[PDB]
RNA sequence: CUUGAGUCUCGUAGAGGGGGGUAGAAUUCCAGGUGUAGCGGUGAAAUGCGUAGAGAUCUGGAGGAAUACCGGUGGCGAAGGCGGCCCCCUGGACGAAGACUGACGCUCAGGUGCGAAAGCGUGGGGAGCAAACAGGAUUAGAUACCCUGGUAGUCCACGCCGUAAACGAUGUCGACUUGGAGGUUGUGCCCUUGAGGCGUGGCUUCCGGAGCUAACGCGUUAAGUCGACCGCCUGGGGAGUAC
RNA sequence: GUUUAUUAAAAACACAGCACUGUGCAAACACGAAAGUGGACGUAUACGGUGUGACGCCUGCCCGGUGCCGGAAGGUUAAUU
């Protein structure tokens, strides 16, 4: 997660990174894992994304 | 004979043994009869990360194709080396030549 | 139990569990290096330590330290040892001497073996420790350069270094936890001994014990005159210690020269 | 599953005729020099069932062949055996 | 394609965090996506492609 | 004294709680100040219009030394992970980049399966 | 005899099983720089940790569990299963031209074997979760729900038990029977120029036709239309309990 | 098995097992003013010690009192100066 730059404009660009984890693998982690759930939550709300 | 994609990495400042460890490799290979067609020297390249510590590292690569019953002796060897580091030995996927 | 290939149960026929025994060590003439080895517990004088008193011993043969090198060796059939279980092995080398060594795990037809710096790293023969690798197993160690005696207590036992060290000691010894050592000393190296040996039962009073041990278990018992507690109706409130030890933790190994190691636990 | 050198070779011992593959006399010592091969495996590893399964189903028709070979001939039954030792 | 050697064919196919690319947002045959996936595994330990951007 | 001027920063942001400790480019510490370590206690804090007057206050304890710019470490998500940032550069700061520090398994672990309200 | 079972060939993808390596991340506990009154946590609070220096934070070591991303609506196996990577020993399954034997065949009470989790063994290790346990708070109250800690035990062989909503609450094997958007594998041919293009075998996901269905729904993977065999079912509680 | 030679052989001690703790070796610990010796020519799967007593099934709550294990910042604190 690598920023830093060069023209002093405290631009953004922090985001760029906001999309590859950030608290996306934290919901994951944050309190438990899954186990059985996923044995129904990428193949159950799977039905969620068929179109 | 099984081939193998045997790839491995000495420790920077004891890269003076290079030579003698590159030579008494094939002194054994060689020596059961075995095959070794691709086979060639990578080098110093800059590591990407402190692997035992220290981000540089010579490599080198084999491709060899001998019986396990000689790169098991070697297979441990380089544990039991220590000017050598992080150490691998791909199996078959065939023999290949030319590449980098 | 947990081992293969047996270690083996004992019909109930007459009050009774469990024995020991191992495939190979056919031969029970003993060699010729070994001495009588007297008896009793005493000393000069009165008693000491009390317990211990059992017939039927000899046996010493010998040996630790292999302060032969640059040479090999040949298992000539393992051996058993008495006052020291963890078997024992021949062992011959080429010029044409045997000794006994120690008896660790994988050794049997002969094998390599040869003591010595920079030799056969492998379970068999000693290599001093300044070359010894990543020592994650070792053995019967030396406390100094020349000594040789350690931890010899084969029957499972482990030492472990902590890798490839420097200064010039390491350790973590098998139970004591980690005590640094001179790293000019060596090691048996394969580090075992054999302990399929040790997860037996004896079973039945002096039967076992007596070829050994008497009867330490000796309570309060009463007759508080005897001992520091006893008497009464038939219990004994009072803070309970051997002659005045105290012997619940409390401990004591209180100095003589070393204390030159660290950690060592707690619990 | 076998030595590609070695298979041949027992189709060469068995073959009434050269290169019968798929025939009995052969498909016995076939699925049998290869349990005999596969025995000093599973007294190691001794628990490696799903690799035993197809070594049970093995033998399992190894038998159905020889119930066959026998249901139809002895003489050949009585001569596969006399050489492959087995019966056990 | 099926090796590491190729170390500049594979610089592409991760991100800033090391985070290997999917065949979801580059449906790329999947059985490739495989015997591509796995090189990462094997050439990662060997000091190459650096496991994250963090270290 | 020393007066740094390339040290580093560690905003570790719990969600009932973020903390702001101000340290030099090698890792030794330089100065503090925090969330609860600021009146508001609770979750009246948390929020982020109270987790940069905390970063406010490290100001008044990192100019005691010399700090002509500096760099940030985020190990932590929540309520002043963003907002901690801003009262940041402003209240007269410089700043390289910014470097994402929170933790990250390979599935190593059991985490809590506390919470079940 | 050859289309059924299969044997050889020759391809091929895959978390199939057992053993032996391993590298990276990650907490926690150790060891010191820094540094100061704080951290932790709830709805709030408290219990606990911090001036005997928490936490932050750095540089170091010990060690155990697990392999983000990839990962899939995916892949495998006979079910219970199984996820980085490497190495040896080893199953099965699929296909293409062929090459081979010649009904071997599909069913099976009892019989034998595998057996998620949990638990009992012997012995090992024990980083994190945590029954039981103690504080803490909520309530009338709390033997619980959230908070702070923690034993077993999650982990290892070796062995036992051998039950689960053991799942698709839907045996097996075999040929039928309108299709329509797919997933993954294998092989033919198309200016192979091509992303792709077209036929064709295993597996698979969703709709859904007739038809079956007591409704909901099954529907080429049938809950359609037939054919061999085995299992069980006969009203609720008493009871899968007693003997 | 043992025990109160000579009133008590028992439900006593013992006993295999189970637990605790101590002990890294010149061990702990025991006799000794001492040297030296037993623990043994043993070495943490080893030895002292203490409680309990084949086996199966179990081994709850209390750290306030006392032991001992740990901390040492502050208090008080000997010879001393
Ligand atoms: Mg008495
Ligand atoms: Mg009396
Ligand atoms: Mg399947
Ligand atoms: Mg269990
Ligand atoms: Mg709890
Ligand atoms: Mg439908
Ligand atoms: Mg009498
Ligand atoms: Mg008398
Ligand atoms: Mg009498
Ligand atoms: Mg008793
Ligand atoms: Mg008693």
């Amino acid at each position: 997660i690598k920023v830093r730059e060069n023209e002093p404009f405290d631009v953004a660009l922090r985001r760029f990174k906001r999309s590859c984890e950030k608290a996306g693998v934290l919901a994951e982690v944050r309190r438990r894992e899954f186990y059985e759930k996923p044995t129904t939550e990428r193949k159950r709300a799977k039905a969620s994304a068929v179109k | 004979m099984r081939h193998y994609e045997i790839v491995f990495m000495v420790h920077p400042d004891q890269s003076e043994q290079v030579p003698g460890m590159i030579e008494r490799y094939t002194a054994a290979i060689t020596g059961a009869e075995g095959k070794i067609h691709r086979l060639e020297d990578w080098g110093r390249r800059q590591l990407a990360y402190p692997i035992n510590k220290l981000h540089k590292a010579h490599y080198v690569l084999m491709n060899v194709e001998a019986p396990q019953e000689v790169i098991d002796e070697l297979e441990t060897t380089f544990r039991f080396n220590d000017a050598v580091i992080r150490s691998m030995v791909m199996r078959t996927k065939h023999a290949v030549t030319e590449a980098s | 139990v947990k081992c293969k290939p047996t270690s083996p149960g004992r019909r109930h026929v007459v009050k009774v569990v469990n024995p020991e025994l191992h495939k190979g060590k056919p031969f029970a003439p003993l060699l010729e290096k070994n001495s009588k080895s007297g008896g009793r517990n005493n000393n000069g004088r009165i008693t000491t330590r009390h317990i211990g008193g059992g017939h039927k011993q000899a046996y010493r043969i010998v040996d630790f330290k292999r302060n032969k090198d640059g040479i090999p060796a040949v298992v000539e059939r393992l051996e058993y040892d008495p006052n020291r279980s963890a078997n024992i092995a021949l062992v011959l080398y080429k010029d044409g001497e045997r000794r006994y060594i120690l008896a660790p795990k994988g050794l049997k037809a002969g094998d390599q073996i040869q003591s010595g710096v920079d030799a056969a790293i492998k379970p068999g023969n000693t290599l001093p420790m300044r070359n010894i690798p990543v020592g994650s197993t070792v053995h019967n160690v030396e406390m100094k350069p020349g000594k040789g005696g350690q931890l010899a207590r084969s029957a499972g036992t482990y030492v472990q270094i902590v890798a490839r060290d420097g200064a010039y000691v390491t350790l973590r010894l098998r139970s004591g936890e980690m005590r640094k050592v001179e790293a000019d000393c060596r090691a048996t190296l394969g580090e075992v001994g054999n302990a399929e040996h040790m997860l037996r039962v004896l079973g039945k009073a002096g039967a076992a014990r007596w070829r050994g041990v008497r009867p330490t278990v000796r309570g309060t018992a009463m007759n508080p005159v005897d001992h520091p507690h006893g008497g009464g109706e038939g219990r004994n409130f009072g803070k309970h210690p051997v002659t005045p030890w105290g012997v619940q933790t409390k401990g004591k190994k209180t100095r003589s020269n070393k204390r030159t190691d660290k950690f060592i636990v707690r619990r | 599953s076998l030595s590609t050198e070695a298979t041949a070779k027992i189709v060469s011992e068995f073959g009434r005729d050269a290169n019968d593959t798929g025939s009995t006399e052969v498909q016995v010592a076939l699925l049998t020099a290869q349990i005999n091969h596969l025995q000093g495996h599973f007294a190691e590893h001794k628990k490696d069932h799903h690799s035993r399964r197809g070594l049970l189903r093995m033998v399992s028709q190894r038998r159905k062949l020889l119930d066959y070979l026998k249901r139809k001939d002895v003489a050949r039954y009585t001569r596969l055996i006399e050489r492959l030792g087995l019966r056990r | 394609e099926i090796d590491y050697k190729d170390i500049a064919t594979l610089k592409n196919y991760i991100t800033e965090s090391g985070k290997i690319v999917p065949s979801r947002i580059t449906g790329t045959r999947a059985k490739y996506q495989r015997q591509l996936a796995r090189a990462i595994k094997r050439a990662r330990y060997l000091s190459l492609l650096p496991y994250t951007d963090r270290h | 004294r020393k007066q740094v001027s390339d040290g580093v920063a560690h905003i570790h942001a719990s969600f009932n709680n973020t903390i702001v400790t101000i340290t030099d480019r090698q890792g030794n510490a330089l100065g503090w100040a925090t969330a609860g370590g600021s009146g508001f206690r609770g979750s009246r804090k948390s929020t982020p219009f109270a987790a940069q007057v905390a970063a406010e206050r490290c100001a008044d304890a990192v100019k005691e030394y010399g700090i002509k710019n500096l760099e940030v470490m985020v190990k932590g998500p929540g309520p002043g992970r963003e907002s901690t940032i801003r009262a940041l550069n402003a209240a007269g700061f410089r700043i390289t980049n910014i470097t994402d520090v929170t933790p990250i398994p390979h599935n190593g672990c059991r985490p809590p399966k506390k919470r079940r309200v």
